[PDB]
DNA sequence: GAAGCC
DNA sequence: CGGAAAAGAGCC
DNA sequence: CTGTGCCGTCCGTAACGTTGTCGATTTTTGTATTCCGGGGCCATGATGCCCCGGCCTCATTGAAGCGGCTTC
DNA sequence: AGGACAACGTTACGGACGGCACAGCCTTTTTGCTTCAATGAGGCCGGGGCATCATGGCCCCGGAATACGGCTCTTTTCCG
């Protein structure tokens, strides 16, 4: 039980951004230059809007997270006009 | 009896074999450097184990947040011969260790798992044989000749009379089977895959899948320390295999059924697959050794081994290795509680 | 056959952007600072990336869409942590 | 050997020679001499070089993790055969009745010991004399002649939970020599639930303290805290701190609990009665942690062996001493009353 | 497809702003429409509208009208060609055959007065010996249902339709909010009189004209036109044949709307002037009202032929496919939708 | 009333006063036209006019339409009413009674072979030889009139007025810059193929089809459809009114659009880049040829019976006025406007 | 009378 | 009323 | 009076070069024993609404067939 | 990395607005009448799945709820 969510965040304080860009970044990789995804499942994603949903203002702060299919067949509904869209993977990062 | 939990798992492995590494503590990330230039980054949510396969440097703000996450270090030597592990004072339960050491002080219980122990790794070793002989006229079987006296050998040790007689019966069908183990790899064994097993058990590999054995063994090692320190079992009390450093006791003793399941169904598709030319090799300074450009290709086979879902024969349902290691470690502790009076092995 | 589609572009050339704003504004409404919405069947997001994929330069200019559900179960799969999600709706513009 | 500790969370340790040689900036400041010592207290983000740690695991030499404070982070077992022998005969012991009862009446007779070693000093409600009641004394001498032959770990029981009455019934009698206002002990719980009182309020949270380092200067060696022969263990509970911590259990928590208010530091107007017996001011957690490592670092002598240092050392070696008295070297266990 | 977009606000700017169209109120806008996303357009009288954006929605092709201040519909675009001159010459000869005529209206008057009475009687609000369908006004209105199979000619076809619907428009003031509003009410002789005389004969004027256009747009579709009526004759006010094929959903969706307008209470009384044409609607009602009649419109029945279900734009349009299809000849009798 | 008149200035201003209307120009006054004495109007560009203006004129029915920033018809709006479904019905029942149709066939080809042989006459630039055409062959035209006037049926007009085509084509590469001009090459059998040839054959179909449009534009100002008309039966979406009223005015605008504009020497083959069929107008050669045409418009030639010497537009608009009276009005007959 | 034109 | 256990305290 | 064309001219996007440096949890724990309770999950119908597709209607352009008279 | 991180400190890039300020434009040649090719256009459903939605019967953790055994010192009706 694991989809990938993209997360479409547009915030207005630096003193907000930086720990929202460094937290979330900790979910999932950099995507687009204000939107980053990730791959997570029930009790990760709860702890997203956990860790996410008070960095940020509710008034003057926008942040979106999107709940897309379960992460494999993300590639059909999803496209990219200018660089290619690759899901993360889960992958044993051997380096 | 019949255990209900295996454990999903959140993350997975992360693998440091550069010897150059440098791994900082970045935000929520684990940010690896490399002489002040980045490689690589592991999700703390995605991360499950740490291993340092070699002098490659950390930093303890790492560790204090890794712990304060209790993900277990592993220091590891070069050739993955494990040599640190970190522990947060003990797990929280006594029972399950309780139970660990009472038994081991019981000679029987060893005896009984000795046998179980060593007749669950003869009894894939055959069939590892007949799956990955690789005949090509009047070979294309192994030979019942021979698919008998490893059974033969299987017969001598379900009757051990003591537990240095078991050892020696193990050591007796790690020969003859490894005599005839460079007929799995690559049809025969082809540019220098010298698999001298003679030098089997030599501390510094003189061969190309010696110095490969010596690896997936040395790194499955790990994976089940790691996995018996989950049911929060002790893996150095071993029944038989006494403690030995770099080897965990216990973690010697219930690898030796995967021994062939997840070592040599690794070697035998890293040779089978075109990741061992002898001439990736460091061909000496060990012996022999591997170069990291097959390096962090065969720990990426290791662990898409470690990922494969097979199903568990008492209830038929489909796990991976990892899990399926957690699992058998709850077999052992709740057989170790008396529940579950024989012991369900795992044989293929 | 409808889904809701939400574009996600990122570019960098106004003489590419203000055309690319009013173009795939066209199609739907203001969403996010960068990002907007629509809501199309096949033959209308044909057209989208028909309309898009050459407003844009295709290596210094990133846009991404997103085949969300069909638009009417697309409340459940998106929150928003700062103002509210609305799905455009098909509504006879009365004013 | 001696255990370093790695001080300043400023250091970085190396191994140069034979000796794990630590260094503030690019400076030699102290030198290992890998030959005798024991486990490396790594504080809050002093560093060591991954050669040295290499060479730590290689001698079974446990590394600590302490955060900045001294709070404790995982330890760093060495994957050998040294440590594993220690909890070998930690947990054959364990089961073992005889030596189990041994311990158990070795370590209640220094409970009792060090608690009647609060005479004359310490309960200064003078009056006429703060010198104990010589009942008071010959009583709890004669419970220690009970206890040095207590045939079950349930007469033990029995006869710890009466001498701890008597003298939980006699602590005002040491407060103040008399009530500080706020401060008398209402002779009551040593508050085990909830606090119910500032004393019960002080003699749970210093005794938790206690516990913690009576839990990894006992896994600094291989020794599982969680096995421990005089309690049962219930799941969670450090049965190797609480079997080991009771000739300290008066030591520590409560000379630092009295202190605390003998010099006068603490005071009701740094609690509050708030949903129990009381919460201090964090300033007053602070100040009374602070008293704490006064008396955590306040000296002593002669382990077994005429050696002064401070408690952290003498409540390692403590450890040390257990294992050797474990089928080792020491064929009795020494037990340091004071 | 696209979605109406109607233009009530007096002094409505209608500009073009790309594919997007943004009206704009006193040089602030008010709301937009995504170009394709707009289905038709209508604007009351005084709202004015950019010529750039009004010859590029030609451009679009996307169909134009002006109501009046009230709806009167002197203006509504033509889109200079239809490309079909064949169902042009169908409709044209058959309405010069009077046979045709007089048929379709009978089978329009049984289309209204074959399922009027129980569309009325499943939703009556009395409040004693009313309640369910009048025993003695059921039988009553039944003469007219059994007197509707063999229509004369066009004089007495005028006559008798209305004056039943009298007696249908007599009964309209009897489910509207549990009897007459709160100074709501249908004086059945006020129906059809050039000034708005009740506050609802307003309500079902501007319902009854913008129902006519929404049957103009249908005719407009597969080239049908409202030129040429059958028994409504062309006058000059209204679209003649737009009336001949909208007479019998005047009940079900015209009639409909006042009715539920009146009942869900979004129509107060304290929402007039009056005296001008004896009453007047203004705002934050008839911006109420005429959003109403778009919910109804919207929404999907079956079709009682084709078995599949459909909405009532679309299902307009289906009819008058219908009535191609009836030029072709397959079906003798049109389809009249009796619910 | 009178003759139509249409506006330009793309940012003008279309008002009207109490019984005129003047074109405004950003704030500054025109004549005012009189409604007394003006008919449809078109708007260029981005003009405003507003709206009360065209529903006060549609009170009277008086069309108006839309075009591009210069004349590029597209758009219409039309008003309901009983003259514009009288003259619908009347053209759609003289798309039924032949005799009508035939009476203007019979002169529509006659005119079409009659305005030929007069531009064969005025057109003729064959000097150094022959400063006039043979009097043989403006005899055997006149002889292709009176064949064309013998038409008591649905027939023969046909091909008579072929073979005059046939004729005149084989003159009209004498209608050259002099004579049979290399890379000018006419074949008469070859014309109006489907891909052009010539860049003559491309002139030739060019100005055939962009007169059609004004042709249509005037049928639909009038409440006259233009899809209906037999001299091309209307049969799946014809200009059919339209294409029965074209070929006298062949002669007169087309034909003579393309002689003035290959005869003045001013567009060059250099424009006239080969296709894989014909030499197909480039931008240039293209917007040139439309301002010859519209220089064919403007020059004054009037109708007796209307003292109109004003231009050719006000003499495309009368003839469809001239045939919505003969259906309706007093007008006697349908005259040919042969000069 | 025959076939290209139109 | 001097005993004496039984209760309940304390604490384990 | 609607792009549209740069001229601006702010935000609020991320990179990187600076000194912070911070922070540690919490106040028992005496034997046992049977609930109390939700963490939680393979397992199992169950129903959903994502389309697999596919023969039912429409249509719109030219393959395709062909009006009559003059000249060769 | 000698505390190796986190917070902050100012200036690369974008994104949208809005501020003014110019223009200011656009459209193939087919008409002789059937029948259809037939490829585009949806519209009802066959049963091809299927993500959670209930169990749910377990696995237990992991505290808590009593529920007592124990030792000495004191403390309500009672036996003798």
């Amino acid at each position: 039980m694991e989809h990938l969510y993209i997360v479409s965040y547009d915030i207005r304080n630096q003193r907000r951004w930086r720990r929202l860009f460094k937290t979330m970044h900790g979910f999932g990789c950099w995507l687009q230059l204000s939107v980053f995804q990730c791959r997570l499942d029930r009790i990760r994603i709860i702890k997203m809007e956990a860790a996410i949903n008070e960095i940020v203002n509710h008034a003057e702060d926008h942040v979106l997270i999107l709940d897309l299919g379960p992460a494999e067949n993300v590639k059909p509904k999803v496209s990219s006009i200018g660089k290619t869209f690759d899901p993360i993977l889960r992958q044993a990062v051997i380096v | 009896p019949r255990p209900i939990i295996p454990a999903d798992g959140r993350g997975l492995p992360l693998y440091v074999q550069s010897p150059k590494a440098y791994v900082r503590k970045d935000g929520d990330c684990l940010v690896i450097e490399e002489e002040r230039v980045r490689v690589a980054e592991a999700r703390l949510g995605e991360t499950s184990q740490v291993a340092l396969f070699g002098n490659a440097t950390l930093t303890t703000a790492a560790l204090h947040e890794c712990l304060r996450r209790e993900i277990p270090v592993t220091w590891l030597s070069y050739g993955g011969w494990f040599m640190g592990h970190t522990v947060s004072t003990g797990h929280r339960n006594v029972e399950t260790r309780t139970y660990q050491y009472q038994r081991s002080f019981d000679p029987e219980t060893c005896l009984n798992l000795a046998r179980r122990w060593i007749v669950a790794k003869i009894a894939n070793c055959r069939t590892l044989l007949r799956r990955n002989w690789r005949g090509e006229g009047d070979e294309a079987k192994a030979p019942p000749g021979l698919l008998m006296s490893l059974q033969d050998d299987m017969r001598h040790a379900m009757r051990a009379p003591s537990l240095e007689v078991l050892l020696g019966i193990e050591g007796a069908s790690a020969g003859r089977y490894f005599q005839h183990f460079s007929r799995m790899l690559r049809g025969g064994d082809g540019e220098g895959m010298g698999f001298d097993f003679t030098t089997r058990n030599r501390r510094p590999p003189k061969d190309p899948v010696n110095a490969l054995l010596s690896f997936a063994y040395a790194m499955l090692t790990r994976e089940w320390t790691v996995a018996l320190a989950a049911v929060g079992l002790d893996p150095y009390r071993g029944f038989y295999h006494q403690p030995r450093f770099g080897r965990p006791a216990l973690a010697l003793d219930m690898m030796e059924p995967f021994r062939p399941l997840i070592a040599d169904s690794t070697v035998l598709m890293a040779i089978n697959n075109g990741e061992i030319r002898t001439g990736d090799f460091v061909r000496s300074a060990g012996g022999c050794n591997l170069t990291d450009s097959a390096r962090k290709r065969f720990i990426a086979g290791f662990e898409r081994r470690m990922e494969q879902e097979v199903t568990h024969p008492i209830f038929k349902y489909t796990i991976s290795y990892r899990r399926l290691l957690e699992v058998q470690a709850r077999l052992l502790t709740r057989y170790l509680s008396g529940e579950i009076p024989a012991y369900p092995n795992f044989v293929t």
